[PDB]
């Protein structure tokens, strides 16, 4: 609590900061060019703008996570802090950060080498980031206004309700991503659309080229594995608010049927996470090292496999819990068949860098430490996959060692890649090159021995979601190197934000622009492409520009001021629910009673 | 430590993995600097490496459902395990014994764990002896367990945490069949009918031996909804900041 | 006109579900939407349009089969 | 040409995953009901409901084929358009006396656990048909100082199709629940 009271103050004065700093007069910039801006390239800007925002606010919390797990008796976070902080750690990432930040490099990096001029529906996009930023701001207010919730990530039911018992705990969880939800369900309809009809003439299908058709298979498991959780939080926010009993343990509910729900959604989610992050490394590695992606009837054709056969295998995170055997060999024998068409897609990078020339510059350290990491993580998830032996293994730091090996090698590094192989596309010029192998060296060492001796953390005995251990056979050094490697990788953020305070080889449209920091209308002509490869093709082989006197109208789907008053209904309605009003809510209906209006101004206003 | 063989075997499987792309990494790429077949003959060997796995592992999940370590289909000892908050809880029905976060076993003898949980979802871990199964509450799951060698064992949970779960490490112990026998004729305070009631709150506790089963109420196994007869009985519900120490409403057996 | 002949037919189909009570009876209801969503798919937009509901019945298939699974 | 047709027709591809979630929730929560009240419903009303509904497609199925793609029916959206609005609040109007009648023992989500999930599956279920005759009559405000032409006013169809949507779980839910 005494940590708690100096954030709130601090909270107040970042807003007062903008008051008087910014606000001079914001009705012209703000809300005219930003907010409620259409331009695809602006909204992906404020997607990883805020994921980089929400990466010191999950930093902060997971660095003083393995700081109170430094050595055993250590009193730095009680019981009740240390519940919630490593909650909200993992909440603020995939959710809060892997998710903007993708599909923040997605909003901006797709529509490019696609040669259209925006999105499919670029009004629905621009709610689509606010629905998300409020229900950031809804899970970031329970900070010192209400509670932050203590139940995991994954926050299982019977100890959700009346067994956890704060109130406005869960309640932001629940609220939180269901807002959430539509936003980022909206950034899967419309970019499936977009890449299916409006494509340029000669941009074929089966080449165009790979990194947009992991965007497009991004955007399918979206469609598909996300309603689950909009009903999923729907039937889980009626049992704490609305007096369901769908999962509680009172009424005789099942507790395990809002696991199998979540986890639905949950490992088809996962692949979310990674089909962006392979695409951006796909380009990287492909571009620089100036060769061809050579294999697409294996490696496309892989991209279909794990699009399908995400939906059969998302019961393996139970196991444990005593299912009916055989469909615990199931799920066991169909993930072996999921690390195949996964595989076979790192022996499409390291064939397409040979040959080829090759030069490391900062975007191709993200990529060459993305091979083994993410390799290293792979070469224990296969162990998780086998049941017999899952119950050893379950949850002990060796599940949390196995991820954090999969994820951050392969998103993180990928936010990193695109972050700065793409920043010129953002502003003039780029970072810093050699002071920026500073930040990936220390970032790089720092993540080997921060997660590596938790594969032994673990395979000693060292449960997860604890905070302390105890001297047990001498297992605290192992805890407190993992630390150290975890206070060596936030060393660097700093670094990372010292670049940002200085304000190629490719071979696709992503500098075939018409200048740096391109127009709005993007392109003036159309690409003909008719090619796998259209900038290098664009180059060496004759010429083609944009030449004038073939300009033609512009496209104007100017800006409209209901996505913003649209997303903070709901989360005027989601506040409302939450903070206190646990049987029913007098202004959770009102923003209901907002959006309703405002769905019928959907269609009463003619463009 | 049957699927330990499994980990162990596995292990270097894995470690040839992570060092081939060291050889298809480290061999070229340095010096290659400025300064369709394949494929289809590649899709022999990635099967072989699961399909490996995919026999072994099948063939030990259906081991473990039939009677397990050293024991044919003899000797059959049942354990009632029950999970509330924090606490371990113990009843033998064999003969009216119950132990709570403490349990002792004889070695090389077939146990019958059946397991339950009270209010919360938990797991008995225990790393020595392998496998541990999810303590549902409402229902009861079976899960076969023995001991290797005369020792102790350390014990946990799956720890879904909630406040006081850090602390559920709960030490059993495995002795020979002629020292067990003696510890059951020796103890069987008994079954207060209200202590039972006392349990349920989630606090610090010691040994508590108690020489009778508790399996008389509502199974427990079945019927999981005695949580609201458990901590509202005794006026209790807790919240996050302030006036908690249970509120109010005193009798129990905790810490000090 | 031509609608009439498929909506005329449908009205069979809930007249014959009520036979069943008052496999067999799991696949009169798809059928019964297929005669029911036939009529306003294809085409120009079609393939995508009729194949993004095919892949969605499936999952419908995965969900509901593999939550009974346990 | 609007790729309005396509873009919120995979959003009906979603709602198959919506409601398939809830009726893997509602099927696994059927053999519930330990201590309450066994489903015992009226059997005369579920066939009303649904051969309303059925009709309701009936009128709609031929409600924009020999509208608009047949012919030109312009004067006939006031007719096909509002007597389909109606049956609308059929369902509505008959669902809203189930549940209020379902007071008498198993009201709401709290008495048992599986009348939760049917309350849920039929209950956003009642919502998307309620909102549809919302959507339904906002395009109906065309006809004045608007009326477009059939292939430029894409808001019958988008929202025609979508109503159509609803049927096929409609019956799903007859033999899902019943
Ligand atoms: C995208 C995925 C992702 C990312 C990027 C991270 C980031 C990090 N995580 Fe986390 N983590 C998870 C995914 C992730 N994590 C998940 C899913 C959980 C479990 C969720 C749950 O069940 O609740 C979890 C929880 C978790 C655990 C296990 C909890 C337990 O079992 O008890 C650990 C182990 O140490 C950990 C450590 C770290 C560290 C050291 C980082 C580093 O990357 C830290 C990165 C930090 C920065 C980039 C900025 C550095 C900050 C500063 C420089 C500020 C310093 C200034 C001051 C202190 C004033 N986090
Ligand atoms: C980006 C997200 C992401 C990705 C891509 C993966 C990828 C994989 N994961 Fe994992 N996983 C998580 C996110 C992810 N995971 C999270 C968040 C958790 C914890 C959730 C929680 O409880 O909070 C988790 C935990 C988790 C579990 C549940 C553990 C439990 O019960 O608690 C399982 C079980 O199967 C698993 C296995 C795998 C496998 C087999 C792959 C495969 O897809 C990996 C494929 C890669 C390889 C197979 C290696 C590369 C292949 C080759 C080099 C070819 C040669 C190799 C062979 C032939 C073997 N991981
Ligand atoms: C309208 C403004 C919208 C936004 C995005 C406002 C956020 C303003 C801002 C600078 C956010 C930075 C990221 C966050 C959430 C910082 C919160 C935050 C602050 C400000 C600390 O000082 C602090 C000190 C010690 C430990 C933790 C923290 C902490 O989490
Ligand atoms: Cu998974």
């Amino acid at each position: 609590p005494l940590i708690l009271g100096a954030q709130v103050s601090i909270a107040l004065s970042t807003i007062a900061i903008i008051f008087v700093l910014t606000y001079f007069k914001k009705w012209k910039w703000l809300w005219s060019e930003w907010i409620t801006t259409v331009d695809h390239k602006k909204l992906g800007i404020m997607y990883i703008i805020s994921a980089v925002i929400m990466l010191f606010r999950g930093g902060v919390d997971g660095l003083m996570m393995r700081a109170q797990l430094a050595l055993p008796n250590n009193s730095f976070l009680d019981s009740n802090h240390y519940n919630e902080i490593f909650t909200t750690h993992g909440t603020i990432m995939i959710i809060f950060m892997a998710m903007p930040f993708l599909i923040g490099l997605i909003n901006v990096v797709v529509p490019l080498q696609i040669g259209a001029r925006d999105v499919a529906f670029p009004y629905l996009n621009n709610l689509s980031f606010w629905t998300f930023f409020v229900g950031a701001m809804l899970f970031n207010i329970s900070f010192v206004i209400g509670g932050s919730p203590n139940a995991g990530w994954t926050s299982y039911m019977p100890l959700a309700s009346n067994d956890m018992s704060p109130g406005p705990g869960e309640n932001y969880y629940l609220l939180g991503l269901q807002i959430a939800g539509i936003g980022t369900l909206m950034t899967g309809i419309n970019f499936m659309v977009t890449i299916l009809k409006m494509r340029t003439k000669g941009m074929t299908l089966m080449r165009m080229p790979m990194f947009t058709w992991t965007t497009l298979i991004t955007m399918v498991i979206i469609v598909f594995a996300f309603p689950v959780l909009t009903v999923a939080l729907a039937l889980l926010s009626f049992d704490r608010l609305f007096g369901a009993h769908f999962f509680t343990l009172e009424a005789g509910g099942m507790p395990m049927l809002w696991a199998n729900l979540f986890w639905i959604w949950g490992h088809p989610e996962v692949y979310i996470v990674i089909l962006p992050a392979f695409g951006i490394f796909s380009e990287i590695i492909s571009s620089f090292a100036r060769k061809q992606l050579f294999g697409y009837k294996a490696m496309v054709g892989s991209i279909i496999a794990i699009s399908v056969l995400s939906f059969l295998v998302w019961t393996h995170h139970f196991f444990t819990m005593g299912n009916s055997a055989s469909v615990n060999s199931f799920f066991s024998i169909t993930t072996m068949a999921i690390s195949i068409p996964t595989g076979v897609k790192i022996f499409n990078w390291l064939f397409t860098m040979y040959k080829g020339r090759i030069s490391f510059t900062t975007p191709m350290l993200w990529a060459l430490a993305f091979i083994p990491n993410f390799v290293i993580g792979g070469v224990t998830g296969v162990m998780l996959a086998m049941a017999a032996a899952d119950y050893q293994y379950h949850n002990t730091y060796f599940l949390v060692s196995h991820f954090h090996y999969v994820l951050i090698a392969g998103t993180v590094f990928a936010c990193f890649a695109g972050f700065i192989f793409w920043y010129p596309k953002m502003f003039g010029h780029k970072l810093n090159e050699r002071i920026g192998k500073w930040f990936f060296w220390i970032f790089m060492i720092g993540f080997n021995i921060c997660f590596f001796p938790q594969y032994f953390l673990g395979l000693q005995g060292m449960p997860r979601r604890i905070y302390t251990y105890g001297p047990n056979d001498g297992w605290t050094t192992l805890n407190f190197i993992s630390t150290v490697g975890a206070f060596m990788m936030g060393v660097g953020f700093l670094i990372l934000c010292y670049n940002i305070y200085y304000s190629g080889v490719g071979r696709t449209l992503d500098w075939a622009t018409s200048s740096a920091i391109p127009p709005h209308y993007n392109f003036a002509v159309l690409p003909e492409v008719k090619s796998q490869d259209a900038f290098l093709h664009m180059k060496e082989e004759k010429t083609e520009l944009y030449p004038e006197s073939k300009f033609k109208k512009i496209h104007m789907p100017s800006n409209s001021g209901r996505p913003f008053f649209m997303s903070v209904a709901f989360g005027l309605a989601g506040f409302g629910l939450v903070f206190e009003w646990y049987w029913m809510g007098v202004v959770g209906l009102i923003g209901v009673l907002l959006c309703m209006v405002l769905r019928s101004f959907e269609y009463d206003n003619g463009y | 430590q049957q699927s330990d063989l499994i980990l162990l075997s596995i292990g270097f499987m894995l470690f040839i993995v992570g060092v081939v792309f060291v050889l298809f990494t480290i061999i070229l790429v340095k010096y290659r600097d400025r300064k369709t077949f394949l494929e289809v003959v590649w899709t022999v060997i990635p099967i072989l490496i699961v399909i490996a796995l995919s026999v072994p592992t099948v063939q030990t999940i259906y081991s473990l459902e039939k009677a397990p370590e050293a024991t044919k289909d003899k000797e059959p000892l049942v354990v009632y395990a029950t999970s509330v908050d924090w606490k371990w809880v113990f009843s033998y029905p064999e003969q009216d014994i119950e132990t709570v976060n403490y349990l002792n076993i004889p070695v090389d003898r077939p146990i019958l764990f059946k397991i339950s949980s009270a209010d919360s979802m938990a797991s008995l871990w225990i790393p020595q002896l392998g496998g541990q199964k999810y303590a549902m509450a409402g229902m009861l799951m079976d899960q076969y367990l023995q001991a290797d060698k005369v020792g102790t064992y350390e014990g946990r949970n799956a720890n879904f945490t909630g406040e006081h779960f850090a602390d559920q490490e709960f030490d059993v112990n495995a002795v020979t069949e002629k020292d067990f026998n003696s510890w059951v004729k020796k103890t069987q305070p008994k079954l207060t009918k209200e202590k039972y009631d006392e349990l349920m709150l989630p606090e610090n506790v010691d040994e508590l031996t108690f020489s009778s089963t508790h399996l008389k109420y509502v199974d427990h196994g079945q019927d999981a909804e005695y949580a609201m007869e458990a901590r509202k009985r005794l006026g209790y519900q807790a919240v996050s900041p302030h006036s908690k120490t249970d509120p109010f409403e005193n009798v129990k057996k905790n810490e000090f | 006109x031509x609608x009439x002949x498929x909506x005329x037919x449908x009205x069979x189909x809930x007249x014959x579900x009520x036979x069943x009570x008052x496999f067999g009876f799991a696949f009169i209801q798809a059928a019964l939407q297929l005669l029911m969503f036939m009529h306003m798919t294809e085409s120009e937009n079609g393939t995508i349009q009729v194949g993004n509901t095919l892949f969605g019945f499936f999952g419908a298939i995965v969900i509901v089969l593999g939550s009974i699974w346990i | 040409g609007r790729l309005n047709i396509l873009g919120f027709w995979i959003f009906l591809g979603a709602e198959i995953v919506l409601f398939s979630t809830l009726f893997a929730t509602f099927f696994v929560l059927k053999n519930r009901t330990a201590g309450g009240v066994l489903p015992d419903e009226l059997f005369e009303v579920n066939l009303v409901m649904i051969m309303t509904f059925l009709l309701l497609i009936s009128s709609f199925t031929c409600g924009i084929a020999v509208h608009e793609m047949r012919r030109g029916s312009l004067k006939g959206v006031v007719i096909w358009t509002i007597i389909t609005l109606l049956l609308g609040a059929g369902f509505v109007g008959c669902e809203i006396n189930e549940f209020v009648h379902y007071v008498h023992e198993g009201a709401a989500l709290s008495t048992s656990a599986f009348w939760s999930g049917f309350f849920v599956l039929l209950g956003t279920h009642g919502t998307h048909v309620t909102i549809g005759i919302f959507w339904i009559t906002g395009i109906l405000i065309q006809l004045k100082k608007r009326g477009l032409t059939p292939q430029t006013s894409s808001k019958i169809f988008i929202s025609s199709l979508y109503w159509h949507f609803l049927d096929v779980v409609w019956i799903f839910i007859f033999t899902g629940v019943y």
